[PDB]
RNA sequence: GCGAAACAGUACCGUGAGGGAAAGGUGAAAAGAACCCAGAGAUGGGAGUGAAAUAGAUUCUGAAACCAUAUGCCUACAACGUGUCAGAGCACAUUAAUGUGUGAUGGCGUGCGUUUUGAAGUAUGAGCCGGCGAGUUAUGAUAGCAAGCGUUAGUUAACCA
RNA sequence: UUCUCGCAGUCAGACAGUGGGGGAUAAGCUUCAUUGUCAAGAGGGGAAGAGCCCAGAUCAUUAAAUAAGGUCCCCAAAAUA
RNA sequence: UUGUGGUAGACGAGCGUUGUAUUGGAGUUGAAGUCAAAGCGUGAGCAUUGGUGGAUCCAAUACAAGUGAGAAUGCCGGCA
């Protein structure tokens, strides 16, 4: 019903039809990838990761974040720099859960 | 990115107290009254939306202060003219007003903030052990 | 410049005392009035210098290039003398060359007056002298036709 | 003595807030109908039942 | 050649006055209050990156710490078992399943309380 | 359907004439004018005959009913300035600025007259999106 | 750009020598708005001419500061370099985008240039907006890089066509 | 960090620890030698602080372990004896 | 693999304006200008649509500069 994956560096708690979004995977949009680490599931917590459990989603898309604009001035200095982010994620949505 | 976790919006499960200060010491208590009206003990704490239950306060008169700090510590509060600063002891404070002396001392323990008025609002503190706030039906709790 | 323009070389206002700013002259460049500091002057050279041999050098690549190509064919006086002086045959010449689009370019020895009388009034096409052409005006020709005794001056030209 | 700061385009309205004008209680008159301020003599010089001025 | 200055400096002035755009009065009207405010407003948005980090993780310990305080543990001890029984879990998903999964919560507090470590 | 008049340079401040146009707006036609007739101020006899020319054009011109006419908007516009030279003691001068109003004014018959306005205002933005989309089909179509 | 695109060395300043501005654009064609209504009139609203009158003599385009009107959101127990990160509720729907407008509330937060060991500065400079406003040219020297010509090399100056 | 060539900027410094001179074992004083920081350097502690302590900011993450410092409330975090 | 705080300063790589030379292209079925919008870039910056506007403008490669405005109790005009 419930599940703590580590996708990326960070942990999502996720039910079944739930679409959340990690950091890039490099995964064409459309196929079916198989999340490893998992914490815990259902009531059988593993300590280190579950052994076998595996999170089954789909990529839904590889958009980018908000641009941030990062302006580095140091007042009364002659140093105005500026630099713009725009982080890239990926949306799955997960389809089955793997006993 | 990641999940954002989940913030009260504007839930108010705020529920009626009451404890009875018959020997608890002055700063004890402020310190657990501070705790129950911000919310803070609760299970789910969102810091803008005083999620905090209410509290009244019985037999204010009969609090203690340790030591000789009944005649050695002194209250101060000072008017905006020169020479108003209206100096009590602390067994002055303890026979004439006791609530407000109870009042201060948890109102001095709560951020400068803008809900802190409404905090320290939600505290009702009687000096007797009558109080017009049975029509509230006040849940019993000791030492809070 | 700040000398040149016509104004006053006194002071507008006195250096102390009044509110406003320190002020020489009413013709200042951050003035409206406008004596410009540097600006363009008709002294400069834009002149360039390039040695006669880098210059041959040039040449020398540029008709090679040209040459051996295609509208790169063959003159005559014949064809130079043959158009009459009317532009009419000219353009039905090039036509029939399928050259009219092209910036073709006459290189001619003897500087014939028939030739010369026409292609005058066409601003696409030019004729010029082996003395006179250039390596610009070589390479903007896209399409050249030269007189065989201009060919042979050409090869003892660059010996 | 002079601002040393300048003043803004919002404290300029919030002290005129107070420079709205009023209306000036009107009545009508009960001869000719014409509204006339309270109190006063209509256009036609007739105040009440009394023929104060000449007619206009 | 006299080059003359125009949509140069109205479009560099513009962008600036576009991002300080919802400024109190004259600081989005005027382009030098607008420049300083992006420029200021910058500097803050920096900062609170870094301070968000920690302010959220601040408020994870402060839920899970009162989540625990019902049970009769404490945050300085629940932690120490979470290691010493190997479970990897984020203050955050913990915090979450308390206020979104009470019983699973109380599921994993079982388990560190009194099984044997590792 | 707004009727309005218009009036060039009035010799009234735009400052002066404010005061006296928010007596008016939302006022009903005899209303206004009764108001208007009878308030001891400058910027009330010049007001008045734009007022009336207005009714005039609204009843003759646009053909109104009459009895529905109200104030709608009454505003007074900043008009052209005329700068003198006020001589000041010891030998200095200011600047006198002699201001001048745009007086206008408008009357509707709909009590409704506002959704109209916003309803032109969203009539434009719909064809700015609707060019957008129909570039981004072409867009495609390529 | 000549100070002067217009009737400019004019207006104007000074006893005088002398100093010295600003100001261009209707429309293809005046066809420059007959006539009606309000008004004392200018003028405005219609009509008419015109492709266009929101091109109307205020006459190409019309920016910002500035002044007013209004849909939507918020604001009268509130300590504020006015923003930033979170965040309810309200109102909409877009260069379809984990959308946009406002922001009850929580955490943090003393401008920009200059010159100084050190400026939030009780040091300094700017009321705001727009335009203008400060590393050039000529002749030579050195060094870096690159090309042409080369081991009795290399290259012309004036001048002539 | 040695040698050769091109282009510089700098010649008003400040404070803390340590050894001294002048001063009175006064100075946030003045003049030296040496170790560091600031100048030209943000972050955390010191309630607030250019120079003290922990350290060195490429950008994003609402991930984890720590340094100085700290764990009644403000304000994150403790218990035993 | 080692790195990427930074003033004076040294070095390298680029953006943008006006014009000229070669190529190509758009424009009264609407160019420049100009306003608005919920776009794209690491940065100077660059687009799309709609309104207004009424005749020029754009892309590439080179070349030449009166080539980049927030400050000078800066000049001029306008407005608080
Ligand atoms: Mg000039
Ligand atoms: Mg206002
Ligand atoms: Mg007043
Ligand atoms: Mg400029
Ligand atoms: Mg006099
Ligand atoms: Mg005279
Ligand atoms: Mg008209
Ligand atoms: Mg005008
Ligand atoms: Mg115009
Ligand atoms: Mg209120
Ligand atoms: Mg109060
Ligand atoms: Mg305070
Ligand atoms: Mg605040
Ligand atoms: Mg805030
Ligand atoms: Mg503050
Ligand atoms: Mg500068
Ligand atoms: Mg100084
Ligand atoms: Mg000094
Ligand atoms: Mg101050
Ligand atoms: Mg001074
Ligand atoms: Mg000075
Ligand atoms: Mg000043
Ligand atoms: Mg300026
Ligand atoms: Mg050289
Ligand atoms: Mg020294
Ligand atoms: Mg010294
Ligand atoms: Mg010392
Ligand atoms: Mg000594
Ligand atoms: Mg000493
Ligand atoms: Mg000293
Ligand atoms: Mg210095
Ligand atoms: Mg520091
Ligand atoms: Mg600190
Ligand atoms: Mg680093
Ligand atoms: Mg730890
Ligand atoms: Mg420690
Ligand atoms: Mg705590
Ligand atoms: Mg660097
Ligand atoms: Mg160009
Ligand atoms: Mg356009
Ligand atoms: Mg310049
Ligand atoms: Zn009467």
């Amino acid at each position: 019903m419930h599940a703590i994956v580590v996708c990326g560096s960070k942990q999502y708690l996720v039910h079944e039809n739930d679409t959340f979004f990690v950091e890039k995977l490099e995964a064409p949009v459309g196929k079916e990838i198989q999340l490893d680490k998992v914490l815990m599931l259902d009531e059988k917590i593993g300590a280190p990761y579950l052994e076998k459990a595996r999170v089954v989603c789909v990529v839904e898309k590889h958009g980018l974040q908000r641009k941030v604009n990062v302006i580095k001035h140091i007042s009364q200095k002659h140093h105005l720099k500026k630099y713009g982010h725009r982080q890239p994620y990926t949306k799955l949505k997960v389809v089955r859960f793997v006993h | 990115k990641t999940s954002m976790l989940t913030k009260e919006q504007a839930n108010k499960r705020r529920q009626w107290y009451i404890v009875d200060a018959a020997g608890l010491v002055l700063g004890k208590l402020a310190v657990k009254a501070a705790d129950l009206i911000r919310g803070k003990n609760k299970v789910d704490f969102t810091p803008n939306q005083d999620c905090g239950d209410y509290l009244i306060i019985i037999n204010s008169d009969q609090v203690v202060l340790t030591g000789n700090k009944k005649e050695n510590e002194f209250w101060y509060h000072h008017s905006q003219y020169i020479g108003g600063i209206k100096k009590v002891s602390g067994r002055d404070m303890l026979k004439k007003q006791s609530d407000k002396l109870v009042y201060n001392a948890v109102k001095g323990m709560l951020p400068d903030n803008r809900l802190s008025r409404r905090w320290i609002t939600k505290v009702h503190v009687f000096k007797g052990d009558k109080h017009n706030m049975e029509a509230q039906k006040p849940t019993t709790l000791n030492w809070s | 410049t700040k000398g040149e323009v016509r104004g006053g070389g006194k002071k507008p206002y006195k250096q102390k005392h009044t509110g406003k700013a320190r002020q020489g002259s009413t013709r200042n460049p951050h003035f409206v009035g406008g004596g410009i500091v540097f600006g363009p002057k008709p002294n400069r050279n834009y002149s360039l210098k390039l040695n006669k041999k880098a210059h041959t050098a040039a040449l020398h690549t540029v008709w090679s290039e040209k040459l051996a190509s295609d509208n790169t064919h063959l003159v005559d006086q014949n064809l130079f003398n043959k158009t009459e002086g009317k532009t009419k045959v000219m353009m039905q010449f090039l036509k029939s060359a399928k050259l009219l689009d092209k910036n073709v370019l006459f290189v001619v020895n003897t500087l014939n007056t028939n030739l010369e009388q026409s292609t005058s009034n066409i601003k696409n096409v030019q004729v010029k002298h082996l003395d006179k052409v250039s390596v610009r005006d070589l390479m903007l020709a896209n399409a050249l036709l030269v007189e065989k005794e201009v060919l042979k001056a050409l090869e003892g030209k660059f010996k | 003595a002079v601002q040393q700061r300048r003043s803004s385009k919002h404290r300029r309205d919030k002290r005129r807030s107070h420079d709205a004008l009023t209306a000036q209680a009107l009545s009508v008159c009960q001869k000719c109908g014409k509204k006339k301020l309270f109190h006063r003599v209509c256009s036609c010089g007739m105040y009440g039942d009394l023929r104060v001025k000449k007619a206009y | 050649m006299r080059i003359k200055g125009g949509k140069q400096t109205r479009v560099r002035r513009k962008k600036w006055l576009k991002q300080a755009s919802g400024s109190f009065g004259t600081r989005h009207a005027s382009y030098k209050v607008a420049k300083q405010t992006v420029i200021q407003a910058a500097k803050y948005a920096y900062r609170d990156r870094r301070n968000k980090k920690r302010d959220f993780r601040s408020l994870w310990i402060l839920r899970l710490n009162a989540a625990l305080r019902e049970q009769g543990m404490t945050y300085s001890v629940f932690i120490n078992l979470l290691k010493k029984h190997n479970i990897e879990i984020n203050r955050k998903v913990l915090s979450e399943l308390a206020i979104k999964e009470p019983s699973k919560f109380n599921l994993i507090v079982q388990k560190v309380k009194s099984e044997q470590p590792k | 359907m707004i009727a309005f008049a218009k009036q060039f340079r009035v010799r009234i401040s735009p400052q002066k004439a404010r005061l006296v146009c928010q007596l008016i707006v939302g006022k009903k036609t005899a209303d206004a004018q009764n108001i208007l007739s009878n308030t001891p101020k400058k910027a009330a006899t010049l007001i008045a005959k734009l007022l009336n020319s207005a009714i005039a054009n609204a009843t003759n011109n646009h053909g109104m009913n009459g009895d529905a006419l109200y104030v709608f908007e009454c505003v007074a516009n900043q008009g052209p300035s005329m700068k003198r030279t006020i001589p000041r003691a010891k030998g200095s001068s200011n600047m006198i600025t002699k201001r001048s109003s745009n007086l206008v004014v408008k009357l509707s018959d709909n009590p409704n007259e506002r959704q109209e306005l916003i309803k032109q205002q969203k009539a434009l933005v719909k064809k700015r999106v609707e060019g957008q989309q129909k570039a981004k089909m072409a867009r495609q179509k390529a």
